[PDB]
């Protein structure tokens, strides 16, 4: 869920 | 060291350095040999 | 394929002993360890020695020997040009020399340390090359040019506002400095570097958190300029331009006290070429 | 007076302090973001 | 002052071994200048070529100043730093600037 | 001016160009 | 809903030319990409082209008039010809002769229009594809300094001759003259800030390029897919800069650093140049009152004399 | 369709405006007519 | 192809490189002879050491 | 689909009118032919 | 969902107050209006 | 979810105190109002 | 195969001839040896 | 686990003390109030 | 591990950290005593407050 | 778990001692207070 | 495989010959030893 | 491991680090004695406090 | 393909050409020999 | 593993060499001895 | 396991070469021997 850019995508 | 490649690299490096310094040396020897000294002022 | 890793596994996986330059020369690195986050080695001890000594000598020359607590009013100056290339502990410029030498060691040590780290992670040697360009800038300004001129008094003073008085006086002694061709090339490369940095930052930020493909940015950069460079070529161009900017500026400052004395006279040949000399009349001659 | 003029503080020292402090804060937040836990490829498999 | 040497103006000055045909402004010294620029001798010195900090002056006057200043340092065989400290051009800390004021008045 | 020391210093200034040239040549050779 | 093929291979005014595309080999070998074209032309790209070439036509015809319509003297003297703004005796007036400032005014107006329409083109083409409008605002920050140099500083000073001439040598001359007029520009503190940001931008560009090329065996330069899951190259770059400096960055926020370091240069430059003539008429004297000038009582001037 | 009407309209309108502005600038600089004089 | 090139320098030269190297050395020797003759003639014209 | 767009023409007209107004005001007021804002 | 965070308000207020206080102190010090730290 | 951590408060307060002490000592020393460190 | 293309040689020859002709004409005109184009 | 580490405190204290000692020695030597290192 | 520490300071100290803390505090006390003596001697030499 | 490593502490102490010795010797040599290594 | 392509050798030799011819012509013309395009 | 280290310093030192530590402390004592002698001799030569 | 031989011969040819040009200009500008005199 | 003898040998040799060079340079530049003088 | 006599031989040879170069340069460029000018 947690991603390098700071976005938490499903 | 054991292969021919390393020996060639070392010899090429030393040859290039000595050729550069000797070229500069002979250039300046010829220059100072043939070039006249400047005239002193009046 | 991809999961959440806490970056401790990442750091622990890549730590290995002994793949540096000292490990290849002596067979072992005497300082092959880490302190905190930093990696110490040979050339990490030498660099830190140089850093501490340079800071201490700079502050001793500024606070003592000048009696000022204002950091913007210090003139850490070299010896006069009448002293030649001689060093004397009983003469005013001595501490400047010490500071200069220490800085050189620090800078050179830093460079070599980078190579060591590049060898530990199995990388290329691009960062040492790009940094060695500006280390050569320092060496040209403080070592080669004063030796060719013949005195240590041709180097720059190390004050925060006073090293700019040297730049102003040197630039107006060889007037006009704008007419130096290598100077123009260096300024062109600096401006191009800043433009390229802004363009790359904008391009990567404009596609970050979006449900698009990787081909949208190519179509964008091809609709506007007619050419898109690619992802390996943007970063290659960045590296090359950044290095060349200072590489070309080394010549401009080296050739000023040697081989040249006036950059307005340098162009005196241009109007005297046989193709177009002797073709106008009045204020249109030459 | 041994003191600068008021525009010396307004034009020189406040921007200097602002630049230094902003650099420190931006570096702190950049490093905090970069060393956190998020999606990465496994170093053991990927190498 | 006596520190300049005490040399005198004679016939060979201003003539250099020629009777007529003297050229005050040869084509060899017009290298970066228009080939009709002449020294502005209708002004008063000091004050004729001062530009620093003036709001009744613009880049046209600064260009006219720079033409004369390059003529001067071609005529001395020197750079700008012979008469100036380049960190402040209004400064009078080099004696050659006063010598040059006297020589502008003479010419 | 010595003119012999100045030439060696000029050669050092020029040899400072070498790593970038080698980088360009490496890029050209390794990408046929 | 974006069809990239239609966005690149359409006809009309709202379409592209230079189709079918070309291919340059040495660009493919050195840079990795070799395709040139097609290039979009629209309404904002035809208004920029025509206005730019109107201004260029005016400048080049005036060059020819100054030379005397002689092609050989034109070639000889090309790099030191210029079109200059009206002298100081006129104010901001437009009732100036053509050979004493009218051509400069016309050409500058057309150049203003061209740069504005180019900004519009960047904005609209960013929205036509699916990307954000970050190049447009970077160009706006760059244009702030341009409009201070050519429009606002002359307006606040009260004459057009405070603006640069149109030529190869005239921009260097403008730089020299403007620094000489207002004291010394080295003691301008926003000049110091601008230099800080410019040299930092060059530092950062060299660093980023070198570190991405160094780790390119593991495809670290594909920064679009690295911002979703990081692989071995990005991990190695992070470890390199952590073991060198003590702190590192991401494959995302490094380009944030890049954008802001490049943007601050132009903004600080605009502020410094605008303040240069209107509030502080002498920067060395100001720096002397602000305690940032070193005394220097006994200079060794033998260095500066031949 | 080889020729588009919109391109013709845009190009002709822009050229007309550019020419009008240029002629006005030239005539103002000439000083022949009184116009905006002192 | 490694033929007609002695085994000592086989890890360095091919046969085409061997032919090019032979041409180069012959050119060098001819140039050296001509240079010696030129220097002798120039000395006979005007000696530079006195 | 539509050969001409109304929104584009509106934007272009507004920008052109603003630019012309600014240019004419500056040209007219800097000539010195009118008695406007005189100390 | 709150429009603002309390932490941001606290940090902004503290920073603004500190900068304002330092500026006012140093502006008043160099004016010469008050005796204060006078040699 | 606390708004503030104690560690950041401690670090900020300590650095602010040290910087303020150094600044006030420098200003008081550079005024000439006290016979302190005069020769 | 073929080391050179005929098109490249034709282009190079044409460009070289044109440049040479222009250069020689300019040198002769500027020399002043021939009457030619005189006022 | 714990807000502060003992090692960081030791390191920071040592660095600060060393820097302060060197700075105070240089300032007191520069002041000229003591007959400390004179020819 | 966390057994030689007093019960109050368990959440902050270990055994080794406790020992190193004790060493550091004794060193600090000795340094303070020496610093006081040095200042008293310097004042007896030349007072710096006049 | 010990807070420090012994080898690193030895290295740091040795480095500090060497730097201190060099600094003090170079400061004393050029002060001119002692008749040592005088030309 | 070949150490040198024939095309590169031809191109280099042609360019060198042209440059040398131009250089010698200009040096000899500028020397003034021959009459050539006088008046 | 630690068998000849004293009981008090077991969680801090090793079997070889104890020996290296003893060598270091003896080095420091000798250096301090030599430094004191050197300072006394230099003061007898020319006092630096006047 | 090895890069040593071609690089060596190229650098040798460049050095020889540059040295010959430099020596010829130095001798010409000295006036020791008659050569190209007015 | 720690305090290996070879590393200590390397460190000692490097430090001795550097110190010898430094002291020779300092004594030569002091000008106190009549050594390598004109 | 990683130690060998070749390492010591190589290190000592390179060190001797560097020291010989440095001593030649220092001695030649001095008041005595005056760069062999005499
Ligand atoms: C007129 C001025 C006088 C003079 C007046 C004074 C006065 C007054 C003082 C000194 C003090 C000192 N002087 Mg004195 N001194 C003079 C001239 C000299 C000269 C010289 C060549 O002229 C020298 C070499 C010295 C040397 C010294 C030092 C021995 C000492 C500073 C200790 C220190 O660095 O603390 C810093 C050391 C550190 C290791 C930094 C750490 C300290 C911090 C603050 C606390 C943390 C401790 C740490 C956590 C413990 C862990 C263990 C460590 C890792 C080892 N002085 C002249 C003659 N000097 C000071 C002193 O006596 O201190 C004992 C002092 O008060
Ligand atoms: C630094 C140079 C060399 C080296 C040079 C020497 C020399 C020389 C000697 C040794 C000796 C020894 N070395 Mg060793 N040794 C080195 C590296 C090592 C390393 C290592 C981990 O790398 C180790 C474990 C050792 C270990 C040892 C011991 C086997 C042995 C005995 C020490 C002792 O008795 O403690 C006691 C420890 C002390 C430090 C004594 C204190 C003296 C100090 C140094 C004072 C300064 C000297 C001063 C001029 C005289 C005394 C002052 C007065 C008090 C006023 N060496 C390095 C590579 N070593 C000694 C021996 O007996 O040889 C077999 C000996 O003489
Ligand atoms: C004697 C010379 C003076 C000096 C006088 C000045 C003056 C006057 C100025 C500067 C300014 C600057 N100086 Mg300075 N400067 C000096 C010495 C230095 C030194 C040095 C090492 O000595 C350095 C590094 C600098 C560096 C700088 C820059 C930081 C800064 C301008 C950068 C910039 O953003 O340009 C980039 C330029 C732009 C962004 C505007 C132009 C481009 C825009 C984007 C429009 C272009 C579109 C175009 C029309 C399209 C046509 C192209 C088509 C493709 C064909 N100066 C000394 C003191 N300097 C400027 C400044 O900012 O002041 C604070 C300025 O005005
Ligand atoms: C006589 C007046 C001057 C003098 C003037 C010159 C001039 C002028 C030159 C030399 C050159 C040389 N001089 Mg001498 N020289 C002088 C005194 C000396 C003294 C001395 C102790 O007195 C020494 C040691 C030398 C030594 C040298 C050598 C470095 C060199 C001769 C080697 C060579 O070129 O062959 C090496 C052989 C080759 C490199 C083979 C290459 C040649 C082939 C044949 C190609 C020739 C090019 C040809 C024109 C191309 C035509 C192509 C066709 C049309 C297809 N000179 C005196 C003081 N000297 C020459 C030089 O530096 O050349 C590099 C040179 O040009
Ligand atoms: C006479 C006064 C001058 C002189 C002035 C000129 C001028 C001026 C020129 C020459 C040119 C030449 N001169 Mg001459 N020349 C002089 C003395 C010399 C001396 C000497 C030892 O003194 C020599 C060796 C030469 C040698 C030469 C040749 C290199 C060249 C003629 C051959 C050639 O290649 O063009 C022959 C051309 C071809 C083989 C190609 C055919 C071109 C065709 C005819 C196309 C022409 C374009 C046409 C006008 C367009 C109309 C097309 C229609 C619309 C269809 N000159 C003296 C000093 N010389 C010319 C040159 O350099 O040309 C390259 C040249 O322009
Ligand atoms: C006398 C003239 C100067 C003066 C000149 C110097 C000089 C010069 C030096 C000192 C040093 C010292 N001075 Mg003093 N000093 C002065 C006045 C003072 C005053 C004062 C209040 O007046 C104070 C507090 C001091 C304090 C000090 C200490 C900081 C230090 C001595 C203690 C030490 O570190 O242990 C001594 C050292 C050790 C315990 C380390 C162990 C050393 C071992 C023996 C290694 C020696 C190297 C050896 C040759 C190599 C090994 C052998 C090989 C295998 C062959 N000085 C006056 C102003 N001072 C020294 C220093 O800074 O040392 C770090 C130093 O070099
Ligand atoms: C003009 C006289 C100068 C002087 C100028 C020089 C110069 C120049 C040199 C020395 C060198 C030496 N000098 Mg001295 N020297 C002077 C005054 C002194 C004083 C003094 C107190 O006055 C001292 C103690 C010394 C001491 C020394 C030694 C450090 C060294 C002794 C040579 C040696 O060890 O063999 C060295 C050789 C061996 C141990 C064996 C080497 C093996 C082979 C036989 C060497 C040939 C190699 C050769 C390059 C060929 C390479 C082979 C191929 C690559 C295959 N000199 C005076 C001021 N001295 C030399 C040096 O630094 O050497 C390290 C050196 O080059
Ligand atoms: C002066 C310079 C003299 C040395 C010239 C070397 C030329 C060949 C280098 C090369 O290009 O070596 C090729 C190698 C490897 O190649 P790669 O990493 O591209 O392979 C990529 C595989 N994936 O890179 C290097 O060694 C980098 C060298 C780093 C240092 C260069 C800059 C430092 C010297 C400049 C001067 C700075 C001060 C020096 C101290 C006084
Ligand atoms: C610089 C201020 C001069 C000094 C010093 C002397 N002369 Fe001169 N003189 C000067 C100029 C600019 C000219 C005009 C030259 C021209 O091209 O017309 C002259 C001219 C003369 C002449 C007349 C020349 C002629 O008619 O052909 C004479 C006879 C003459 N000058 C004499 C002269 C003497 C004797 C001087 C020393 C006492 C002397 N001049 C000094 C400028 C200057
Ligand atoms: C001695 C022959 C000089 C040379 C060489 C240069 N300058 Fe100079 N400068 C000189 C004088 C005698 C004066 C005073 C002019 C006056 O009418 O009073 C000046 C003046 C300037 C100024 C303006 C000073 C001011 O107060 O604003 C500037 C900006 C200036 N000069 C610049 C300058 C430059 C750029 C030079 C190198 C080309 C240069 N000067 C040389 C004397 C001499
Ligand atoms: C390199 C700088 C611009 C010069 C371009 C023309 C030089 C020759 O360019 C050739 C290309 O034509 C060829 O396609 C590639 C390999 O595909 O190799 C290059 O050397
Ligand atoms: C709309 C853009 C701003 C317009 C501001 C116009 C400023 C006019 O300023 C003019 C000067 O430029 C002119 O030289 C004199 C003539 O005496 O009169 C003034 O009013
Ligand atoms: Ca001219
Ligand atoms: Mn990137």
């Amino acid at each position: 869920a947690a991603a390098p850019a700071g976005a938490a995508a499903a | 060291t054991n292969t021919v490649r390393g020996r060639f690299y070392i010899v090429a490096g030393i040859i290039s350095v000595v050729m550069a310094v000797a070229s500069i040396a002979i250039f300046w020897w010829i220059f100072y040999t043939i070039t006249p000294a400047p005239a002193p002022p009046l | 394929s991809a999961e959440v890793i806490p970056f401790s596994i990442i750091e622990e996986f890549y730590k290995r002993p002994g793949k540096t330059l000292a490990a290849r020369f002596f067979g072992v690195d005497p300082f092959d360890f880490w302190i905190g986050r930093f990696y110490v080695g040979l050339f990490g001890a030498i660099s830190i020695i140089g850093i501490i000594l340079g800071v201490a000598f700079y502050l001793y020359e500024g606070v003592v020997n000048e009696g000022t607590l204002n950091i913007l009013a210090m003139r850490i100056e070299p010896p006069p040009v009448s002293q030649g290339l001689n060093v004397d502990p009983a003469q005013p410029g001595f501490f400047w020399f010490l500071t200069m030498v220490a800085a050189t060691i620090a800078f050179v040590g830093w460079l070599l340390r980078q190579i060591d780290i590049s060898l530990k992670l199995d990388m290329g040697m691009e960062v040492p090359i790009a940094f060695g360009a500006v280390v050569s800038s320092w060496i040209t300004l403080q070592w080669l040019r004063p030796i060719a001129m013949g005195a240590w008094g041709h180097g720059f003073p190390l004050g925060i506002t006073h090293h700019l008085d040297w730049v102003s006086n040197i630039g107006y002694q060889y007037y006009n400095f704008f007419y130096n061709p290598f100077h123009a090339i260096g300024i062109t490369l600096l401006f191009a570097s800043t433009l390229f940095l802004h363009m790359h930052g904008s391009a990567v930020l404009s596609e970050a958190k979006r449900n698009i493909s990787d081909q949208n940015i190519h179509v964008f950069w091809r609709n506007i300029l007619g050419y898109s460079i690619g992802e390996i070529g943007i970063h290659r161009v960045a590296f090359w331009t950044g290095a060349a900017s200072v590489l070309f500026s080394n010549l401009c400052i080296f050739l000023s006290g040697t081989f040249v004395k006036d950059w307005n006279a340098f162009w005196g040949f241009w109007d005297k070429m046989p193709i177009w000399n002797g073709v106008g009349q009045g204020a249109l001659v030459a | 007076s041994p003191w600068p003029v008021w525009s010396g503080y307004a034009l020189c020292f406040v921007p200097l302090a602002a630049v230094i402090l902003g650099f420190i804060i931006a570096a702190r937040f950049t490093d905090k973001q970069a060393t956190s836990a998020y999606l990465r490829l496994d170093p053991a498999k990927a190498n | 002052p006596a520190s300049v040497g005490g040399y005198q103006i004679t016939c060979a000055t201003c003539h250099n071994g020629k009777a007529a045909g003297l050229e005050p402004y040869p084509i060899e010294i017009m290298n970066t200048l228009p080939n009709d620029w002449r020294l502005p001798l209708e002004l008063d010195y000091p004050g004729g070529l001062v530009v620093t900090g003036r709001k009744d002056v613009s880049n046209h006057e600064v260009e006219q100043n720079q033409f004369a200043m390059y003529h001067m340092n071609v005529s001395m065989g020197q750079g700008c730093t012979f008469c100036h400290n380049a960190r402040y051009f209004p400064s009078y800390e080099i004696a050659q600037k006063n010598h040059s004021i006297i020589m502008l008045q003479m010419t | 001016m010595n003119w012999i020391v100045a030439t060696f210093m000029l050669m050092f200034v020029l040899v400072a160009f070498l790593p970038l040239v080698v980088s360009l040549a490496y890029t050209w050779v390794t990408n046929p | 809903p974006i069809d990239l093929h239609d966005e690149e291979y359409r006809d009309g005014l709202e379409g592209t030319i230079a189709k079918p595309p070309g291919h340059v080999g040495w660009m493919q070998r050195l840079l990795g990409e070799g395709q040139v074209g097609p290039i979009y032309v629209g309404l904002w790209g035809v208004i920029s082209f025509i206005t730019f070439f109107a201004s260029a036509f005016i400048i080049l015809v005036d060059y020819g008039r100054q030379v005397g319509w002689n092609p050989i003297i034109y070639l000889r003297e090309f790099w030191n010809l210029a079109v200059y703004p009206p002298p100081t005796e006129y104010g901001l007036s437009w009732n100036v002769p053509w050979d004493k400032g009218g051509a400069w005014l016309a050409a500058t107006f057309f150049l203003h229009i061209s740069v504005l329409t180019w900004w519009a083109r960047l904005y609209t083409r960013a929205k036509a594809t699916g990307v954000g409008t970050q190049l447009a605002w970077g160009f706006a920050s760059a244009l702030s300094l341009y409009f201070v140099i050519y429009l606002f500083h002359p307006l606040a000073l009260g004459n057009w001759s405070a603006a640069p001439g149109h030529g190869f040598r005239a921009i260097l001359d403008w730089t020299n003259y403007v620094s000489i007029h207002w004291g010394n520009f080295y003691y301008n503190p926003f000049h110091m800030l601008s230099i800080f940001f410019l040299l930092g931008s060059t530092l950062l560009l060299a660093m980023h390029g070198a570190t991405i090329v160094a780790t390119s065996k593991w495809k670290s330069e594909m920064e679009f897919t690295e911002m979703m899951a990081e692989g071995p190259g990005t991990q190695r770059a992070q470890l390199f800069w952590r073991w060198v400096m003590g702190w590192n960055a991401n494959s995302y926020n490094i380009h944030i650093w890049a954008w802001w370091f490049a943007a601050f240069t132009a903004i600080t430059g605009a502020i410094g140049l605008f303040l240069s003539g209107t509030l502080v008429p002498d920067w060395y004297a100001w720096g002397e009152t602000a305690k940032i000038v070193a005394p220097w009582p006994n200079p060794d001037w033998a260095q500066y004399v031949f | 369709r080889p020729f588009e009407f919109r391109t013709s309209v845009v190009v002709s309108t822009l050229l007309g405006l550019v020419m009008a502005l240029l002629i006005h600038f030239v005539v103002l600089s000439s000083g022949a007519f009184n116009w905006l004089r002192a | 192809q490694n033929d007609l090139v002695p085994d000592q320098w086989k890890p360095l030269f091919n046969n085409a490189e061997w032919l090019v190297h032979d041409i180069v050395v012959k050119t060098i020797y001819g140039g050296l002879i001509i240079a010696v003759i030129a220097h002798v003639l120039c000395w006979a014209w005007t000696p530079w050491i006195r």
